[PDB]
RNA sequence: AAAAAAAA
């Protein structure tokens, strides 16, 4: 009888930077209202022997899950990658593996601040534009002219410590 | 690839190509826009006139110095006017 | 079907790029050779512990897990392996995913007198259809959204 | 950056030792040196501080080993020893440094004593502990709970206590035999062959063995097999009362309840819990692993006894109670005192020696056993 | 670049500047542009938008083009606060 | 009593 398997895309990342993650999702679950509505899952709440903690994010009727991994022999010579980050997409049955930088941008459709439809009307009166956009890694595609334009008008807020971003998370910094 | 910069009589054309390209695949480019025999003209580059036999890496141009965001930009002749773009 | 195959063919594909990669098999990097040789065909063989490939100049890495530690089985209209017979210092590896919505089969050969070799993706055209129809419509229509503007004020 | 003392109100907060507190976010480091030989003051004590998420060169135990290296240049014919009282016990990249550090010092022992044990339950933490500690052939660290004396020694050195004496809070026993049984737990903590061959024999006429051992192992349920669960496996035994510990003291069937909570088993699963016990649980202890089996019917418990305690003859009704709950309780035969040696001994590669008469024993505490269950 | 712009099949549409310069770019490149696309006749004359904006404008275009289907490590797009207003309503009469 | 721990 032939072995199963599942066959996951894990990014490599360093446990400091998972530690940061877990963070600042929690202190923009509860501290401040704006992660409000994701869910944390402990390791003890996981049978998965390698599974270190899961972040689950209602996108709509979908559901998008970040999983960080423990004990992963993979971990480079100097242990600079031992642990893992995996991004998936799932409604119902139905489950899908998903970039990062695609990760931000569905986040971003749900969540944080962006410019209103009538943000570019207003900036053309030369008024005030509020709400101003505050996830930058919500836009890391090829914008429209449009958006290039008024961000560099109206600069984007800052928030500290930062939101949460899959992007950053699971960024190559070993290799560069 | 990348994109070049040819600015002249108030004329500028937008148009992409390979690094080996010599000179005169430039010119044939420029051909079909300006209806003039290629080796008539010369190219211009730091207000130094451009020889018909020139090639990207003897100019020591690199696709560096030419970007979608920048490109490098050379000026044209006809049997010279470096004319700046208008300011706010 | 037809814009999942567009989308593998004409598309930046995931960081993952279809062209050939080569890949190593990472696990006990610090024991010397020849323990690392033994305990990854050991573990091919068994199939009770993980292993992983990463590709060399990335931070990409495919992992399989036995399929027990997920606990419930998941349906698996096609099939996976670690073959281990087809040559004898090869093995050869496939895995169905799928990435950013679209299905594709990845293929891999690791030499165990070396621990590494190369890997591809190529484009699935089976489980395509079989896969439910209304939540590749959800994800593709979610994809194609832009934040910008969107808002009504 | 070092201080001489905390203040009262900073030594209550951070050496509290609660397994689980948050809101912990420095970790204060209050280190001795002294030379080897007869007992004297250190030649030097002090504090540093650091903060958990701040960059590992800041961590106190870093900043240690800096000051260290430096100040060990005066006279490199001396050979010290280095006690630590730390309030979070180092992180993983700090334990492998240190356990680098120590291998290129020869010279140089290391205790440490920890008030809480920081991410305990992270595998790759465990295996870097391993490798500093456990590790004989690594170097020579040792890690230690601090107890009630050493949490009177901090208070007494290394506080502005200004003559007020140390006031315990309310658990710190209970916490103290928790962390206890964690660490040997991770460390992977072997019994001495001289306890076990004194403790372990099952002759019905035994003088002198006023203290209770248990070794505990547990397994899941998977495809209908049951699957060790390598990290739930060790020995305890019974506390003796102390007027700082527990003041009437804690049976050892009360001590592996406690820390069972703790491992956070999963309510959908079943498990299986194996004890071997050279002393049969007593009447109050077989009531409360009754209580704990009836509430908690995701685990299934088995004892295996090397003797038969009997007193007052409320300890066969504790035993009757007891199997009624769910429990099933055998006496140890050849098999198990054999498994028992190979698993929670310190053999050293040494097999195991039967004593005079084991089998006959063996078989009398069974027969008695079978009448104790059946006559009610 | 053989591709006759006098020809209905151009391969290059010429823009004019409401300052007094004139480019020249492809079709497909102007057609991110709703505006010059429901336009295209094979000229087109822009009554405000000055030359320079008109310069980034086009850029822009390449860029975009360039980079429309990559989506790794995509390089910045530089722009400068006096001219983000024009370029802003530049981009608005453009449906950029 | 709770804190799985940069939720300060
Ligand atoms: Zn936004
Ligand atoms: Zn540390
Ligand atoms: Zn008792």
């Amino acid at each position: 009888m032939e072995n199963r398997w599942q066959v996951m895309i894990v990014w490599q990342v360093d446990r400091m930077r998972i530690r940061t993650w877990k963070s600042l999702v929690k202190h923009h679950m509860y501290v401040s209202g704006k992660a409000r509505g994701w869910f944390y899952r402990h390791h003890y709440e996981s049978p998965h022997p390698r599974i270190s903690s899961e972040v689950h994010i209602p996108l709509g009727d979908a559901r998008l899950v970040i999983t960080t991994y423990w004990g992963l022999h993979t971990g480079e010579r100097d242990w600079h990658l031992g642990q893992g980050v995996s991004i998936e997409w799932r409604k119902k049955r139905y489950s899908t593996q998903v970039d990062p930088e695609l990760a931000d941008q569905l986040i971003h459709l749900y969540y944080f601040d962006c410019f209103s439809d009538s943000a570019i009307r207003k900036a053309l009166l030369g008024h005030i534009v509020s709400p101003r956009c505050e996830y930058q890694a919500g836009h890391n595609k090829v914008g429209s002219l449009q958006y290039l334009a008024l961000a560099a008008l109206i600069t984007p807020k800052k928030i500290k410590p930062p939101l949460p971003s899959v992007t950053k998370l699971t960024e190559d910094r070993w290799n560069k | 690839d990348v994109f070049l910069m040819i600015r002249r009589h108030k004329t500028t054309i937008f148009t992409d190509a390979k690094e080996s390209s010599t000179v005169f695949e430039l010119k044939r480019i420029v051909e079909g826009i300006l209806k003039r025999p290629p080796d008539e003209q010369r190219l211009y580059k730091d207000d130094q006139l451009l020889d018909d036999g020139k090639t990207l890496g003897e100019c020591g141009f690199t696709s560096q110095t030419a970007r979608p965001q920048a490109p490098a930009t050379v000026g044209l002749a006809f049997r010279l006017c470096i004319e700046p773009f208008s300011s706010p | 079907v037809p814009d999942q195959r567009s989308k593998f063919e004409n598309e930046e594909f995931f960081r993952k790029l279809s062209r050939e990669c080569e890949i190593k098999y990472t696990g006990f990097r610090d024991r010397p050779h020849e323990e690392r040789q033994a305990r990854f065909q050991n573990a091919c063989r068994d199939g009770r512990s993980e292993i992983a490939f990463v590709a060399t100049g990335t931070n990409l890495s495919l992992q399989f897990f036995p399929a027990s530690w997920q606990g419930e089985q998941r349906q698996t209209p096609s099939r996976e392996y670690v073959d281990l017979e087809r040559e004898a210092g090869k093995v050869y590896l496939k895995a169905p995913m799928i990435l950013n919505g679209v299905c594709v089969i990845w293929k891999g050969w690791i030499d165990l007198q070396r621990l590494d070799g190369m890997g591809c993706l190529e484009f699935d055209e089976e489980r395509a259809q079989q896969e439910d129809a209304l939540a590749q419509q959800a994800f593709e229509e979610a994809r194609r959204r832009t934040r910008e503007f969107e808002d009504r004020d | 950056n070092t201080v001489e003392r905390m203040y009262r109100d900073t030594f209550s907060y951070n050496f509290y030792n609660r397994p689980i507190l948050s809101r912990r976010n420095t970790v204060w480091l209050c280190y001795e040196v002294k030379t080897k030989g007869p007992s004297r003051p250190p030649l030097d004590a002090k504090i540093f501080r650091g903060q958990v998420y701040s960059e590992l060169k800041y961590h106190p135990e870093m900043r240690f080993f800096h000051w260290f290296s430096k100040w060990r240049k005066l006279h490199r014919d001396q050979e010290y020893e280095v006690t630590w009282y730390i309030s979070w016990s180092p992180c993983t990249k700090c334990t492998r440094d240190m356990a680098t550090f120590l291998a290129e010092d020869p010279k140089v022992t290391l205790t440490i004593f920890v008030a809480r044990l920081y991410y305990f339950w992270d595998p790759d933490y465990q295996e870097a502990l391993r490798s500093l500690c456990q590790k004989r052939d690594g170097p020579r660290a040792t890690m230690k709970i601090m107890n009630y004396d050493e949490f009177q020694h901090c208070w007494s050195k290394f506080v502005y206590s200004q003559r007020e004496l140390f006031e315990p809070w309310n658990n710190l026993p209970k916490y103290y035999i928790l962390l206890h049984i964690m660490l040997g737990e991770i460390l992977r903590h072997s019994m001495d062959p001289p306890t076990f061959t004194f403790n372990f024999n099952n002759e019905p006429w035994v003088r002198g063995r006023h203290e209770t051992y248990l070794c505990y192992e547990v397994e899941r349920m998977h495809n209908d097999t049951w699957v060790l669960l390598n990290q739930r496996r060790g020995f305890l035994c019974n506390q003796a009362p102390h007027k700082h510990g527990f003041l009437e003291g804690r049976h050892a069937e009360l001590c592996f309840l406690d820390v069972i909570p703790f491992w956070k088993l999963d309510l959908d699963q079943d498990y299986r819990v194996t004890c071997f016990t050279s002393w049969s649980p007593c009447f109050s202890c077989a009531q409360e692993m009754a209580k704990f089996i009836s509430k908690n019917k995701h685990v299934s418990l088995c004892i295996f006894t090397a003797r038969i305690y009997d007193d007052q003859g409320r300890c066969q009704e504790g035993l009757r109670t007891l199997a009624e709950a769910g429990a099933k309780i055998s006496i140890m035969t050849y098999s198990e005192f054999k498994h028992c040696w190979d698993t929670f001994v310190d053999h050293q590669g040494c097999p195991f020696q039967p004593w005079d008469g084991l089998d006959e024993h063996s078989q009398d505490l069974s027969g008695r056993l079978r009448a104790i269950l059946q006559n009610q | 670049t053989y591709g006759g712009c006098e020809g209905p099949d151009a391969m290059y549409v010429k823009l004019i500047s409401s300052d007094g310069h004139e480019f020249i770019v492809k079709r497909e490149h102007a057609l991110t542009s709703g505006t010059i696309k429901a336009m295209l006749t094979n000229e087109v004359n822009f009554r405000e938008i000055p030359s320079h904006v008109l310069s980034k404008v086009c850029m822009y275009f390449t860029y975009k083009v360039r980079y429309t289907n990559s989506s790794t490590e995509i390089p910045e797009f530089p722009i400068a606060p006096e001219i983000a207003l024009e370029l802003l309503m530049a981009a608005n009469f453009l449906d950029c």
